[PDB]
């Protein structure tokens, strides 16, 4: 739900929704956007719709589909490399959806806007040292970045204080164009568990197992870890309810 | 892009005299988003005011800078001879970053009665080429003084060309240098050459004599 | 506190090229850019461009795209622009100025400046001019001397006497078009020192495009 609402933040802004305990119905979400690329590594892409988990982690941003080609492993690009990079150890699917007209209360962000270089300059002479994401680390360089970067390309510095370190948390950004329709990117990061999985999809049972319609008929029960055998009827309530 | 409006322009005011200087914006910039500069005669600009509040590093705290949205206002509380410069108000606002027209301020102290001296030809270039007489007139204050050639006691037209150079920083007098250029061989029996001045300096007309 | 130390009057023809080269004397390119401001003779500054060598980005001002490309070596430290493709319309004093940032992008210290001058007519060379001091001037205050520059087409020439002692009563004039395309302009000093003189040996010229330095010795006559 909080997925449907205000502006969502661009991509080195990314935020997280970390889901350990629930039911899961993606399609029902999938459903609500005009998925256009949906790329998963260490599992199948229909795999990530109908399996139990430990942690379900997904992230959101907005995404144009004119650069999809930097946002995975294999780019060497600014996208995975000083804005957002996922974890290669566990499993990891990726969406690159879309907003349709007839979704409401998506509003849009005036540009997409990314950090495309994050550098340190030394304390000493002239020395630089580039700064490179590690797991999802949210690019330390975001501090001196605006949510939104202005102009084509800008350029951020801070001096940190001395000591540490000395040295400017230089910093740039560049935009690309706005599109007509928000485009956004989802990144899902499951991961298994020992012996314990708490995310699994909301399976029902039909009216099959139903104990209406079977009202006569000798058959199995599990009600509430409750099990047996026997024959269910239609009578005035006794006991406490 | 945001054109810009400046102040007056040219300004006459004695030393010790408040100035003000208006950077009206035709399109909306941010309260604090414009620097003012100065450039001196002959230089590069050096910042004045940054942010339209804050002032740099090492500039005397005459130069008050204050307003914000539309109108940014430069104030010089007091005024000393070597404030004379040109001051251009930037907004760092917009994009791209749009110069102001730019204002004049000059520093209104004193007339300085002129002094008036001939450089006569001489033969390097009476060995050749046109040879060109010249008029000095070191020292005057302000700018309205006029020469005019006179050729063995006949008056000569406009085959002159006077080039003024700007005050100086602590003097703040303007100094002059009008130039007759001449054919090279006509230097017969015309055996004196001499420059007219007019000024608010000195009472008459102060001619002047070669021979030679 | 880093002084800025840039180069000299390129004369380029109507369909060329200039590398303007900015150097950052201290060998520290830190956390700054460097941004390149226009101004055509006798008017009001522009901007054309900023870089980083820190980061090596670079950006330009919409109408000079396309023509001009800003880089800088950060190893030894020097930013240069190229403006290639350049008209008659360009010729104009080019600074060089330390950019702060994103929103404290105020240019600190600036360039001595480097004026481009760009059409197809000649480089011509001083011709120093007699200088020849009056006799009867004042009683010793001011015995005016000054030894003329007439008849050179590419502006600048520098004209220091003592070769930059004597700075104290150098009055220079801005040099004024003649009937060709050279302008000429005038350099006095004034001396209390009045029969001989101490240093009369004097009047060093540069010339940025011809190279031709002319020292020339004031007699009173």
């Amino acid at each position: 739900s909080p997925l449907l609402s205000g502006t969502p933040p661009q991509v080195y802004n990314f935020k997280r929704l970390v889901f350990t305990n629930c039911n899961y119905n993606l399609t029902k979400l999938l459903s609500l956007f005009s998925v256009n690329d949906f790329t998963c590594s260490q599992i199948s892409p229909a795999a990530i719709a109908s399996n139990c988990y430990s942690s379900l982690i997904l992230d959101y941003f907005s995404y144009p589909l004119s650069m999809k080609s930097d946002l995975s492993v294999s780019s060497a690009g600014p996208i995975s490399q000083f804005n957002y990079k996922q974890s290669f150890s566990n499993p990891t699917c990726l969406i690159l959806a879309t907003v349709p007209h007839n979704l409401t209360t998506i509003t849009k962000p005036l540009k997409y806007s990314y950090i495309n270089k994050c550098s340190r300059l030394l304390s000493d002479d002239r020395t630089e040292v580039p700064q490179l994401v590690n797991a999802n680390q949210y690019s330390p360089c975001v501090s001196i970045v605006p949510s939104t970067v202005w102009e084509d390309g800008d350029y951020y510095r801070k001096q940190l204080s001395p000591l540490e370190g000395g040295g400017w948390l230089v910093a740039s950004g560049s935009t690309v164009a706005m599109t007509e329709q928000l485009q956004m990117g989802f990144g899902i990061t499951v991961q298994y568990g020992t012996d314990t999985n708490s995310v699994c999809p909301k399976l029902e049972f039909a009216n099959d197992t139903k104990i209406a319609s079977q009202l006569g008929n000798c058959v199995e029960y599990s009600l509430y870890g409750v099990s047996g055998r026997g024959v269910f009827q239609n009578c005035t309530a006794v006991g406490v309810r | 892009e945001i054109v810009l409006t400046q102040s007056p322009g040219t300004l006459s005011l004695s030393p010790g005299e408040r100035a003000t200087l208006s950077c009206r914006a035709s399109q909306s910039v941010s309260s604090s988003y414009l620097a003012w500069y100065q450039q001196r005669p002959g230089q590069a600009p050096r910042l004045l005011i940054y942010g339209a509040s804050s002032r740099a590093t090492g500039i005397p705290d005459r130069f008050s800078g204050s307003g914000s949205g539309t109108d940014f206002t430069l104030t010089i509380g007091r005024l000393e001879p070597e404030d004379s410069a040109v001051y251009y108000c930037q907004q760092y606002g917009s994009s791209p970053w749009t110069f102001g027209q730019g204002t004049k301020v000059e520093i209104k102290r004193t007339v300085a009665a002129p002094s008036v001296f001939i450089f006569p030809p001489s033969d390097e270039q009476l060995k050749s080429g046109t040879a060109s007489v010249v008029c000095l007139l070191n020292n005057f204050y302000p700018r309205e003084a006029k020469v005019q050639w006179k050729v063995d006691n006949a008056l000569q037209s406009g085959n002159s060309q006077e080039s003024v150079t700007e005050q100086d920083s602590k003097d703040s007098t303007y100094s002059l240098s009008s130039t007759l250029t001449l054919s090279k061989a006509d230097y017969e029996k015309h055996k004196v050459y001499a420059c007219e001045v007019t000024h608010q300096g000195l009472s008459s007309p102060v001619t002047k004599s070669f021979n030679r | 506190q880093v002084q800025l130390v840039q180069s000299g009057a390129e004369v380029k023809k109507p369909g060329s090229s200039v590398k303007v080269s900015c150097k950052a004397s201290g060998g520290t390119f830190s956390s700054y850019g460097i941004t390149w401001v226009r101004q055509a003779p006798g008017q009001g500054l522009e901007w054309m461009g900023r870089i980083i060598p820190i980061l090596g980005i670079s950006r330009s001002v919409q109408k000079f795209q396309g023509r001009i490309t800003i880089t800088a070596d950060k190893s030894t430290s020097t930013a240069y622009m190229d403006l290639s493709g350049l008209t008659s319309d360009d010729t104009a004093v080019y600074y060089c100025a330390r950019e702060g940032g994103s929103g404290y992008d105020f240019f600190d210290y600036w360039g001595q400046g480097t004026l481009v001058t760009v059409s197809s007519a000649s480089t011509k060379g001083p011709s120093v001019f007699p200088l020849a001091p009056s006799s009867k001037s004042t009683s010793g205050g001011t015995a005016a001397l000054g030894c003329l520059v007439k008849d050179y087409f590419p502006e600048p020439v520098t004209v220091s006497w003592n070769s930059g002692a004597l700075t104290s009563g150098v009055h220079t004039f801005p040099a004024v078009l003649q009937s060709s395309g050279l302008y000429s302009l005038s350099s006095v000093v004034t001396v209390p020192s009045s029969s001989l003189g101490t240093q009369t040996y004097i009047c060093n010229v540069n010339h940025k495009p011809s190279n031709t330095k002319v020292d020339k010795r004031v007699e009173p006559k």
